[PDB]
RNA sequence: GUUUAUUAAAAACACAGCACUGUGCAAACACGAAAGUGGACGUAUACGGUGUGACGCCUGCCCGGUGCCGGAAGGUUAAU
RNA sequence: ACUAUGGUUUUUAUU
RNA sequence: AAGCUUGAGUCUCGUAGAGGGGGGUAGAAUUCCAGGUGUAGCGGUGAAAUGCGUAGAGAUCUGGAGGAAUACCGGUGGCGAAGGCGGCCCCCUGGACGAAGACUGACGCUCAGGUGCGAAAGCGUGGGGAGCAAACAGGAUUAGAUACCCUGGUAGUCCACGCCGUAAACGAUGUCGACUUGGAGGUUGUGCCCUUGAGGCGUGGCUUCCGGAGCUAACGCGUUAAGUCGACCGCCUGGGGA
């Protein structure tokens, strides 16, 4: 679950072709917005351990994509964490 | 848009007290500058089983077409009310005119 | 996950000749057509033929003998977790000359028989009987 | 909150303190404070009339409007702060024309909330109305026992009362102590639960910390001689008699209620 | 499919005791049965259909 | 930390705490027959009475006696 | 078919 | 050093469910308090006694409350990884499935130690506590009865929060993925058929029963394999002592 217009907001910024999501920079920006939308259910107390497993899965997906991106190109990594709140 | 039917049942002799509350049951929506789709009765009816020792009651529904961040105020709207015996919410379903 | 392109070819051969299939097909490659030309003239398949040029495929016609497959065992041995290299006499004897070992070599894909006849060695692909 | 302590002298590491960072740490509203000098548990001409009470620290008393003078006047909650005369914390209420009073606190900690008495007043907790206009099962906050007499019952941290029946002119309360009794439906209720609710999680730490909370020691009656306290007995450590008050009467299980005025309004009582 | 403002259509899927009839009888199958159950359980709590039965 | 000031400074006394119990506010209760006052201008997360005394691990048997609480019919039984 | 119920029988010889 | 994509994924438009969490509040039945009608029994069993009974029980009619647990629908019907999930509501939220089009491109798998996850019992601590009931008393059974039987009854069972990681953990079989002859049924998408048929013909995901090849002392697995292969990591080494 993510707000209905919010996927297209990533295409309207990290995308470079209409309605396109093949970019790993779009995937990491979308996963970051999805993690933020899921932190709306947390940021308080640990009771939902099941929905927290899916949170750790998308946090691991972002970490697994960043490992692949750091192995691809260091500038494409550095310029992604320049537009997103990573290594704050 | 967010939708809720907001149907409630009142004590039959307190049906004379409901027109004094015709802006009070909607006070959560008027306080949000909105206006409900209906706020209309569904007549007086006999009960299939008796609730709080009543056997015939009067029915009203609102169709609020209003956001989920005042649905807790629509809970308090009935919490301290003496004229109701039961309310129910029925989420989504949309809202339309005629035929209740 | 999907781990090996040759197991996806050898399973079609081994299980297809157990299930009496006429001809079996998989994605092509330079290596896959090199071993097909050995397995053909060593009499382990009845035909091989390619299909396409962009996302290319290879079809192998299976060979039968006395109501069973012509092959008694086709074994990998040389696999992603362990590759095997064999020198000109270090080459093993597969089923006392009733089977072959297949070698890649720097000089073309061939049998250990042809490698001995050339004083040659290399990496193993498979052992067939 | 509540939070643990840290040791400065042996020992305190497992002690707990309440801590409420949403209350204003500033100064009480001065027109409502009285000297309220201590009496040491000793009456006008005494001699002790209540034991163990003695010592300070010095403390002014804050005048609260439990009587809720005037009716239907619009107000706002300007401040929420702690009060050491009590335990549920206090609210500073500001009426529309600049009148300020201290009033018994809600469960809420958000300030600027607009509050008024009435029945066409918003249905929310904190807006006070007569119990003739509310349904059964409701939590009523602090209430008056006679119309216009002012707030008694459920004034301590997180405490409340519930109305469990109503008929004609009267309403039945259920008390958390195990009591159940009637009051007149002309009596005012503020609805919901009172402030703090954490006070029972505190554990003080060290004997001296009570000495500035109006406490002094007094020796065990069982440790002195029977001329002094009647619980005293020769050689001690084996009494051979029932435990008693300082006047030689039972001190386990003996009931003492003798009011006879308010009892015909009661349905059920504390065990 | 969800509403309580007609019981003349809901009567076909219940008994005299107000019990819900299993989908293997009424040709509803599980998917539409689970919808009719919601209309009935709403109409129950509004006292438009019998809930419990003793006689 | 306290104590027999002037033969005992302690293992006794006190204590956060722990337990048992009273108390619906004109509280319980004290001194006074009362006048008042203190408890308290506090309100069961508050106050009174008593015992027990960090903590950890545990904690069998007994209602004959002595006091309390409830059951309320009946018995012994006053003024009348 | 299901009474309401009971614990226990020294050792060893076909080679 | 550089292309390519089949691997893997997402997006547009859609599909389904007792997956989890936060906060509300409702359908009845043990049971007990209180009154009308009413009278000598009720409870247990092979028999019984303790116990409840004129202190008016049980039975009936009615008024009422705390707390635990939620019939039908409900199924070859579903979800979760596993523990586990089936009162209902409102809010919040995890993972899974399809068509066609497209983009990115090896982004995919596994894993000593470590981390998160615990049915029940037990424990930290307060609150609750109708009922069920480990301790146990009283009664009864019996050779005995500290157990099985009857009446009670403490802990615990319920909640918030913290500990404890256990199992006949069960679809017993590590995790991920390829490969192979045939049939029928269940479920649900999608594409197609005036659907003018809960039905068909393609085609995916889930699921159920035979069964060809293979495996297995033997039962049994058999496309959701115990078969044949590709990667990674645990566990084992005769019984007893233990």
């Amino acid at each position: 679950s993510l707000s209905t217009e919010a996927t297209a907001k990533i295409v309207s910024e990290f995308g470079r072709d209409a309605n396109d999501t093949g970019s790993t920079e779009v995937q990491v920006a979308l996963l970051t917005a999805q993690i933020n939308h899921l932190q709306g259910h947390f940021a308080e107390h640990k009771k939902d351990h099941h929905s927290r497993r899916g949170l750790l899965r998308m946090v691991s997906q972002r970490r697994k994509l960043l490992d692949y991106l750091k192995r691809k190109d260091v500038a494409r990594y550095t310029q992604l964490i320049e537009r997103l709140g990573l290594r704050r | 848009m967010r939708h809720y039917e907001i149907v409630f049942m009142v004590h039959p002799d307190q049906s004379e007290q409901v027109p004094g509350m015709i802006e009070r049951y909607t006070a959560a929506i008027t306080g949000a500058e909105g206006k409900i789709h209906r706020l209309e009765d569904w007549g007086r009816r006999q009960l299939a089983y008796p609730i709080n020792k009543l056997h015939k009651a009067h029915y009203v529904l609102m169709n609020v077409e209003a956001p989920q961040e005042v649905i807790d105020e629509l809970e308090t709207t009935f919490r301290f009310n003496d004229a109701v015996i039961r309310s129910m919410v029925m989420r989504t379903k949309h809202a339309v005119t005629e035929a209740s | 996950s999907m781990q090996d392109p040759i197991a996806d070819m050898l399973t079609r051969i081994r299980n297809g000749q157990a299930a009496n299939k006429a001809a079996v097909t998989m994605p092509s490659s330079k290596l896959k057509v090199a071993i097909a030309n050995v397995l053909k003239e060593e009499g382990f398949i009845e035909d091989f033929k390619v299909e396409g040029d962009t996302k290319p495929e290879l079809e192998l016609t299976l060979k039968y003998f006395q109501g069973k497959a012509v092959v008694e065992s086709i074994q990998r041995v040389s696999r992603p977790g362990l590759r095997i290299y064999k020198r000109k006499d270090e080459l093993p004897k597969v089923m006392a000359g009733l089977g072959i070992a297949v070698v890649s070599t720097s000089k073309g894909v061939m049998t250990d028989r042809a490698a001995r006849q050339a004083g040659l060695g290399g990496e193993i692909i498979c052992y067939v009987a | 909150a509540v939070v643990k302590c840290k040791p400065t002298s042996p020992g305190r590491r497992h002690v707990v303190k309440v801590v409420n960072p949403e209350l204003h740490k500033g100064k009480p509203f001065a027109p409502l404070l009285e000297k309220n000098s201590k009496s040491g548990g000793r009456n006008n001409n005494g001699r002790i009339t209540t034991r163990h009470i003695g010592g300070g620290h010095k403390q002014a008393y804050r005048i609260v409007d439990f009587k809720r003078n005037k009716d239907g006047i619009p107000a706002v909650v300007e401040r929420l702060e702690y009060d050491p005369n009590r335990s549920a914390n206090i609210a500073l209420v500001l009426y529309k024309d600049g009148e300020r009073r201290y009033i018994l606190a809600p469960k809420g900690l958000k300030a600027g909330d607009q509050i008024q008495s009435g029945v066409d007043a918003a249905i929310k907790p904190g807006n006070t109305l007569p119990m003739r206009n509310i349904p059964v099962g409701s939590t009523v906050h602090n209430v008056e026992m006679k119309p216009g007499k002012g707030g008694q019952l459920a004034r301590s941290a997180g405490t409340y009362v519930q109305i469990v029946a109503r008929d004609g002119a009267y309403v039945t309360l259920r008390l958390r102590s195990g009591e159940m009794r009637k009051v007149e439906a002309d009596c005012r209720a503020t609805l919901g639960e009172v402030g703090n609710a954490e006070h029972m999680l505190r554990v003080l730490g060290k004997a001296g910390a009570a000495r500035w909370r109006g406490v002094r020691p007094t020796v065990r009656g069982t440790a002195m001689n029977p001329v002094d306290h009647p619980h005293g007995g020769g050689e001690g450590r084996n009494f051979g008699k029932h435990p008693v008050t300082p006047w030689g009467v039972q001190t386990k299980g003996k009931k003492t209620r003798s009011n006879k005025r308010t009892d015909k309004f009661i349905v059920r009582r504390r065990s | 499919e969800i509403d309580y403002k007609d019981i003349a259509t809901l009567k076909n899927y219940i008994t005299e005791s107000g019990k819900i009839v299993p989908s293997r009888i009424t040709g509803t199958r599980a998917k539409y049965q689970r919808q009719l159950a919601r209309a009935i359980k709403r109409a129950r709590y509004l006292s438009l259909l019998p809930y419990t039965d003793r006689h």
